[PDB]
């Protein structure tokens, strides 16, 4: 008899391009270029939905296999981008208070949302 | 948006710092167009060689050497580490395409190179490499007329400082250019004026002085006057990238323009062209003005089978690479 709380969605892109997603399925996608890993951005109507992340392969000291990620997390109007070690803001629409919340979760930048929080180790 | 992290070159071998600088040099060897020169490692290392087709100023060989990669762009074609590639190519970090009018070689964090194919070029480069660049694009600290021409604590010409900036082959030895005497013409019929300080680029007014601009607009109109042009187009990309709308300018005889049948030439056009295969792509994009040819509203890009700009519903779906 297990307690009936809701358990958080999970997934997970990492190394050469392993992804496991949000259902559970693994895969290996060794892409290039920028890829939408997530995005509400898609129905019938794309104008209710909110966030969108996408993230790319950077190489750290070269043009060669993989070294770090690029990532782009959109809020709405908001945008990070998570890149060479830290985080940065480049928001451009309505100038509200920040949708977001950051952390320094152990080796992690955490970027929280109230219902969606990404965990980059930061490599 | 791209405020002071740009540098071009254009027309008749004017060269435009990262700062706000402008000046003409009609140098005809190879120089360091920029280099990360004050760091313990370089990242980049974009060197420009000018010539001559006939008499236009062009530019005939870019080699870009960054992290590793080297890029000879010239005859029309690319080399990558010494290979020729057939365009796009792309790796992780690297891309270069053929798109639209030019060659852009994009090393993702480091430099956004467009290079027009014959006269024109421009440096993007990310603001972490401030202060630690030189060359003819300058150094980046952005103080514009202070620091790019003081060679120990004397002030430079820009002959001298293009000459500063120069190096020669490995069995070559480029003279350098003697001071071209003084000019004539000016702007008697007023086009330079009048174009630039007309309505289309009004805003612009408000981000970019358009003093240089019209200097070498009037300078271009003592060269051919087939080619006065590379300064407004110019002005246009400065005015796109400072972050202003540049408006359309181009008429049937002032450089007219064409594109496909479905496909107009636009003066500040989203970047993001949307096309069914992505038909939303537009949507959150991130990136100033560009001109070239896109697609009237509401028919996105067929990419498919290249049909022109189709309407949505109209307009293939692609399953294993086979089109329905
Ligand atoms: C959502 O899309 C439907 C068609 O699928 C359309 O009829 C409706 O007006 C759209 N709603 C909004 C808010 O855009
Ligand atoms: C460019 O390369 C072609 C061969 O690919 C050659 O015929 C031509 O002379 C070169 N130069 C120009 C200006 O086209
Ligand atoms: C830029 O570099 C010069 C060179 O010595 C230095 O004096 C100056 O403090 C630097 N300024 C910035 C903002 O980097
Ligand atoms: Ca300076």
């Amino acid at each position: 008899e297990c307690s009936h709380r809701l358990c958080l969605g999970t997934c997970v892109a990492y190394g050469d391009g392993h992804f496991i997603t949000f259902d559970g399925d693994r895969y290996s996608f060794e892409g290039s270029c920028e890829y939408i890993l997530a995005q509400d951005y898609c129905g019938d109507n794309t104008t209710h939905g909110t966030f969108r992340i996408v993230t790319e392969n950077i190489p750290c000291g070269t043009t060669g296999t993989t070294c770090s990620k690029a990532i782009k997390l959109f809020v709405e109007s908001y945008e990070l981008i998570l890149q060479e070690g830290t985080f940065k803001a480049v928001a451009r629409g309505p100038g509200g208070d920040p949708p977001y919340k950051i952390r320094y979760m152990g080796i992690f930048l955490v970027i929280e949302t109230h219902g969606m929080a990404v965990s980059w180790d930061r490599k | 948006a791209h405020n002071g992290r740009v540098c071009s070159t254009w027309g008749d071998f004017h060269y435009k710092t990262f700062d706000g600088d402008v000046f003409r040099f009609p140098g005809l060897c190879n120089y360091v167009f920029s280099e990360h020169c004050r760091a313990a490692y370089e990242d980049f290392n974009v060197q420009l060689r000018r010539g001559l087709v006939g008499s236009r100023p062009v530019v005939t060989r870019v080699v870009i050497k960054a992290q590793g990669l080297v890029l000879e762009a010239s005859n029309g074609s690319v080399l990558i580490n010494g290979q020729r590639e057939e365009l796009p190519y792309s790796r992780t970090g690297l891309l270069v395409e053929q798109s639209g009018d030019y060659i852009k070689v994009s090393i993702r964090l480091v430099l956004t190179f467009l290079w027009n194919g014959e006269d024109s070029a421009l440096l993007e480069l990310d603001p972490k490499y401030a202060n630690q660049t030189c060359g003819l694009c300058g150094d980046f600290n952005g103080l514009p007329a202070f620091n790019e021409f003081y060679a120990h604590n004397a002030r430079l010409t820009p002959l001298q400082f293009g000459n500063l900036q120069k190096l020669d082959g490995p069995t070559e030895q480029c003279p350098d250019p003697l001071p071209l005497p003084a000019g004539n013409c000016t702007d008697e019929e007023g086009i330079c004026h009048r174009t630039l300080l007309g309505p289309a680029f009004a805003e612009c007014h408000a981000l970019v002085d358009s003093t240089a601009y019209l200097a070498a607009c009037a300078q271009d109109l003592c060269r051919c006057p087939t080619c006065p042009c590379a300064t407004f187009v110019e002005y246009s990309r400065q005015c796109a990238h400072a972050g202003g709308q540049p408006r359309n300018w181009r008429c049937p005889e002032l450089c007219p323009r064409t594109c496909p049948l479905n496909m107009q030439h636009q003066e500040c056009g989203s970047p993001c062209t949307d096309t069914c295969s992505n038909p939303q792509r537009a949507q959150l994009c991130e990136d100033h003005c560009v001109d070239g040819c896109f697609c009237p509203p509401g028919t996105v890009l067929d990419d498919i089978t290249h049909s022109g700009c189709l309407p949505l519903g109209q307009c293939p779906c692609t399953h294993g690479g086979r089109t329905y």
